RNA sequence: GUCUACGGCCAUACCACCCUGAACGCGCCCGAUCUCGUCUGAUCUCGGAAGCUAAGCAGGGUCGGGCCUGGUUAGUACUUGGAUGGGAGACCGCCUGGGAAUACCGGGUGCUGUAGGCUU
RNA sequence: GCUCAGGGAGGACAGAAACCUCCCGUGGAGCAGAAGGGCAAAAGCUCGCUUGAUCUUGAUUUUCAGUACGAAUACAGACCG
RNA sequence: CCAGAAAAGGUGUUGGUUGAUAUAGACAGCAGGAUGGUGGCCAUGGAAGUCGGAAUCCGCUAAGGAGUGUGUAACAACUCAC
RNA sequence: UCAACCUAUUCUCAAACUUUAAAUGGGUAAGAAGCCCGGCUCGCUGGUGUGGAGCCGGGCGUGGAAUGCGAGUGCCUAGUGG
């Protein structure tokens, strides 16, 4: 027996892809995770200028989109379906959060399209709690306590007692 | 071309030390403060002589340095190689000012800098010799010799202190068999009776 | 020479003391002011409007006139010769009460009300503050044990 | 031909020899810088 | 590894917020401005109507600072609505209304002026003033005090607030955030305001719910049901509470029932007892040692 | 005994971890039809009551860090006034008054105003 | 309405540094410039609406001779945001 | 004030501190021993204690250092500690 | 291993560093222009003859620390500004 107010539930699945340039492409990779995910997506522009990497200060260079609910852990089983239900223990975070990434869009179920071509996502859980909207709450804000923290081992435990996915060493 | 140190001599000035507003100092002379072999433990040396100053004057870091080639010179030759420490307990600070002529004058006199001094009081230890208690008339001579290198007067004093401690030499050994006090290399840890008690039974394991 | 600025040589003076910078507690937004009251000048670099002068940090003078913000005091400034009583507008936040008032206040009610009272009582008062006297004759009692012999201690140089 | 610069060395003296006196307060001061529009209360508080 | 941030250091440096603002609950940046009386005003009174909704009650109350801390002149709340006819739902926009109204009937029968000002009497959900008449003692005003409410349009906070006006409190105000002001065009219809205050909202969400899902209309009303409130009286049941409140809207304080003084939590450990319990901690370490070898 | 709402002084109140919370509260919580606002009812706004003290919060603990208040450091450092004092000087001693700060060692760990509960 | 500098742990390409997420974060950032002060539900950043950067007589402060100009401080009469 | 002097020294002389050793007979002084393993090992061209690098103990002893100096190509010779 | 790094310590500093923080010093107060009542006026402020301010009227002397001393005021003005 345990307090039914701390099952490990997901907050958010967040999505993203870093193009690294504007416009075409961009737009493209726009339609794809709207494609995906069923809602309109954000464009985030590019901090600070490196002419390394070919981008200057406020120039749009990724495609983000933050997914909630039952459609989110839709698109999480899908995910790891494609990463084949296993994870290396080097994605979980201090926090409790995991993620992980896929190198071509169309693995997920959708349809390819020549003019579109394909495009790698980042995938990123950030796990929850019952409770964790003290944090970020209006008017009166709170630390969340140190009880009710997730750790590293007890996201994986989370992972591999829910999704039955097995976490590789290394 | 360095002027004497009877001009330089006195504290004259309010300390104007290397900052954000004199640049361009040339570095200090003495760079290194500790010698021999400085890597022992306090219960090994427990003898401790002071060089301290008995004049409100202003030392030179050459002088500093020339004071400490002659404290290392005799005590390698006496205690060994590898037998004491020797720490210079004082790094110049102030800054020193020339004013060059080449024929403008006195008009716009506010010197470069030219050398780092250190600023001493009355009862300011300047160096400080670390060995073995029966190697205590070499710290003597060794400093002796070195006082020669200063100006003014200076006066020579084995302290009641463990070495390079502020705990008093008697009650050292007796402070560390009842665990107030933990070896650290040249210096040693103070144990108060305040923090949380992991820590006392860390010791006491 | 000396720069003639309206805030020259007020590091220290406008700054707010060691961990209490921030938000300006209320109670001094909430002091009211009468005319007449002796009041006590302290600037504060929190709030920069209505600022008193660096001439007149630490003096105190009297309230002439309130406005809705600030409070117009009538302080003593000493210039070369003489004591000129000038008229400055300060804002509410700079200003503070004096309890220099307030003690003669209390001695002043103190003194009446013990006039009042022991009048027809026959008896007669002393109301005029005399000063510390010298101290009059007394007896130190030794209760038994002899007076502790003290005498120098011996130089030793300790550094 | 320099000359010297700024001096407050005698000025004491001068000041306390017909004496720093304290501006003589009277009583009913005057009623400039006062609110205007308390003052015009107090004027028609005076009126009537 | 890394650099210690919170080392001693930083807590010797550290300087903490006003304990209102650490706890969050107070805005000093408005409540500086919404409370201080002009200088020349020379101690006059400056009072807030102050509106908190809270989870399951709404707390309305007017106040006046001093330099010791808030003075509540009257206080109405939200639990103390089944005394008057609305038994269920107390922290809707219609009890918000209510609560309102009974803050502002509450204090004008404190002050002696009930037949005076009687304000709307009838809601109607359009703009109202109370204007002050000649004479008589003059309108009671004071100023809103929404705190941490972010007061976009159709906020339970403006619904106290058009309570307190319709019950006679020269509050200034405009009917902008009131519900039923359209953003597209910028006007306002009353009716959609009259709605809201009388609930039919939740009334239209409630016959919506028994009209396509029942068991989901059982999940969210279910007090509701319990207290046999139907969307057909509820309009009504509220007319009836604005009626009883504006009939008698006095206050009875509940009698203090006897204590028997028992403490509930465990109280303060002294300076003995904490440094022989260090004692018998490091006893009890030195003899597990010395059996433990 | 204690909480809520509004607070005053703003750490004796903070920070880290642990134990306990009856009652009313305060919350977490369940939702998006209307008001409102977002990529996302996560936040803000709105409609509620199935569950829960897990968290916030409250109380307490820590040879706790901090903070506050003392003792020591010390009548030491510094210092008003004075000498046809000493010293080649640097500086120092005396007379007359004032008088500190670390390190080190103790104690303390929110008080309280208005309104309204709860402890039938 | 938000919180900054910096740092930790994660996440396809991606790295010392592109983007996403969490956590710590009393200012170590930013506020046009020189420095000093001041500032965290802001004075900083992002939005929305604007023109009090407007018309007008006196008082005062600052340098000061207790005169100007400059700059500033509370007011007061409008018209406004 | 102010009209001239320092670091450094002195077995001139006067005080003061601290530590030794001495009727188990000290400090001078004058005299007698100052020896064996052993010319110890590396090393040097030759280094016998006596230029150098580390060692640096025993026997016999009342006592004698694997040596304080003068020396010797190096021993011899002298001298000291004791 | 040697470095950087991190955590407890340690040596020495600051006119343009600072938690602390003196001595000397700088304002104000130490009464009759002050208290304590009663009543009017107001176009200002106002839940509230509310708040404040201005008025009138009356009563209170033990002149409310020491010390010392006659004060206040207005013209005209030389010399000085190394
Ligand atoms: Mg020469
Ligand atoms: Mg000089
Ligand atoms: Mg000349
Ligand atoms: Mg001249
Ligand atoms: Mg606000
Ligand atoms: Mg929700
Ligand atoms: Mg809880
Ligand atoms: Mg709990
Ligand atoms: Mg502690
Ligand atoms: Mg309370
Ligand atoms: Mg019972
Ligand atoms: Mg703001």
């Amino acid at each position: 027996k345990e307090n039914p107010m701390r099952e490990l539930r997901i907050r958010k699945l967040c999505l993203n892809i870093c193009v690294g340039e504007s416009g075409d492409r961009l737009t493209r990779a726009a339609k794809v995770l709207e494609q995906l995910t069923g809602q309109t997506p954000v464009f985030s522009k590019a901090r600070y200028t490196v002419r390394s990497f070919g981008i200057r200060r406020n120039e749009k260079i990724a495609v983000h989109c933050t997914v909630r609910g039952a459609k989110a852990e839709e698109i999480l089983e899908k995910g790891l379906k494609v990463r084949e239900y296993e994870l290396r223990k080097n994605n979980f975070s201090d926090t409790g959060n995991f993620g992980f990434g896929i190198q071509e869009h169309i693995d997920l179920g959708i349809k390819y399209d020549p003019s579109i071509g394909i495009y790698g996502l980042d995938f990123y859980v950030v796990l929850g709690r019952p409770g964790f909207s003290i944090a970020d709450k209006k008017r009166r804000t709170g630390c969340i306590g140190a009880k009710h923290r997730i750790s590293k081992e007890e996201a994986m435990r989370w992972f591999q007692q829910k999704y039955d996915g097995i976490i590789l060493p290394g | 071309g360095r002027r004497p140190a009877r001009c330089y001599r006195y504290c004259k000035n309010k300390p104007y030390p290397k900052s954000r507003f004199c640049r361009g100092v040339p570095d200090a002379k003495i760079r290194i403060f500790d010698l021999g072999r400085k890597k022992a433990k306090v219960d090994e040396f427990p003898l401790c002589g002071h060089m301290v100053s008995d004049e409100y004057e202003q030392l030179s870091s050459e002088a500093l340095e020339a004071a400490r080639i002659c404290a290392n010179k005799y005590m390698v030759k006496s205690c060994g190689k590898d037998g004491f420490h020797i720490r210079v307990r004082l790094h110049p600070f102030h800054v020193i000012r020339i004013n060059k002529m080449l024929q403008t004058g006195m008009r716009g006199a506010f010197g470069k800098p030219q050398g780092t001094v250190a600023r001493v009081h009355i009862g300011q230890v300047i160096m400080s010799i670390r060995t073995k208690l029966q190697n205590k008339e070499h710290v003597v001579e060794a400093l002796r010799r070195a006082k020669f290198k200063f100006p003014g007067r200076q006066k020579i004093h084995i302290s009641k202190k463990w070495g390079f401690t502020k705990f008093n030499a008697d009650e050292f050994e007796d402070m560390v068999a009842e665990k107030r006090l933990i070896p650290d290399g040249c210096g040693v840890k103070y144990i108060p009776n305040r923090g949380p008690l992991d820590k006392w039974r860390a010791l006491h394991s | 020479t000396n720069t003639k600025g309206k805030r020259r040589g007020t590091r220290y003076m406008f700054s707010r003391p060691f961990r209490k910078h921030g938000v300006v507690p209320l109670a001094t937004y909430m002091r009211i002011y009468k005319k007449g009251d002796i009041v006590d000048i302290k600037g504060m670099g929190t709030v920069q409007k209505g600022m008193p002068h660096k001439c007149y940090h630490g003096k105190t003078g009297r309230v002439y006139n309130v406005t809705q913000h600030a409070v117009g005091i009538v302080v003593n400034k000493q210039v070369k010769g003489k004591i000129l009583a000038k008229r400055i507008n300060v804002r509410i936040e700079h200003i503070k009460h004096s309890k220099s008032r307030d003690s003669f206040l209390k001695r002043v009610k103190e003194n009446d009300q013990k006039k009042k009272e022991a009048k027809e009582k026959g008896t007669w008062v002393q109301l005029k503050r005399q000063p510390a006297p010298p101290r009059e004759a007394h007896f130190v009692r030794t209760n038994g044990k002899e007076p502790e012999l003290l005498e120098p201690i011996p130089y030793e140089f300790m550094a | 031909a320099k000359s010297k610069n700024h001096t407050t060395h005698n000025q004491s003296r001068k000041w306390h020899r017909n004496g720093i006196k304290k501006p003589r307060s009277q009583r009913y001061e005057s009623l400039k810088g006062v609110d205007p529009k308390f003052l015009r209360n107090m004027r028609f508080a005076k009126k009537h | 590894f890394v650099k210690v941030v919170k080392n001693k250091a930083y807590f010797k440096r550290y300087q903490v917020k006003f304990r209102r603002r650490r706890e969050g609950k107070t805005d000093y940046y408005a409540r500086k401005r919404l409370v201080i009386q002009d200088k020349n005003k020379y101690n006059t009174p400056k009072y807030r109507m102050i509106v908190r909704v809270t989870n399951r009650d709404i707390i309305c109350q007017i106040a006046y600072a001093r330099i010791e801390g808030d003075m509540i002149v009257c206080a109405a709340y939200a639990h103390e609505l089944p005394k008057y006819g609305v038994k269920v739902g107390l922290t809707n926009y219609a009890a918000a209304y209510c609560t309102g109204l009974l803050l502002a009937r509450r204090l004008l029968n404190r002050f002696g002026m009930d037949k005076i000002y009687e304000g709307q009497v009838e809601v109607t959900g359009d703009e109202y003033n109370v204007e002050s008449i000649d004479g008589q003692p003059g309108a009671f005003t004071c100023y809103l005090d929404a705190g941490l409410a972010r007061t976009t349009t159709g906020n339970k906070v403006f619904g106290a607030l058009k309570g307190a006006v319709d019950g006679g409190l020269s509050i200034p105000h405009s009917t902008k955030r009131f519900p039923g002001y359209d953003s597209e065009s910028k006007e306002f219809n009353a009716e959609v305001h009259r709605k809201h205050i009388m609930g039919q909202n939740v009334a239209d969400y409630m016959r919506y719910l028994m009209e396509e899902d029942e068991d989901a209309y059982k999940k969210q009303f279910s007090q509701y049901i319990k207290n046999n409130v139907t969307p057909d009286m509820m309009e009504e049941m509220y007319k009836k509470a604005h009626a009883a409140i504006r009939e008698n809207p006095v206050y009875e304080k509940k009698p203090k029932r006897e204590v028997k003084k028992k403490r509930w939590n465990r109280p303060k450990m002294s300076l003995a007892q904490k440094k022989d319990r260090v004692a018998q901690k490091k006893a009890s370490f030195l003899r597990a040692q010395e059996r433990a070898a």
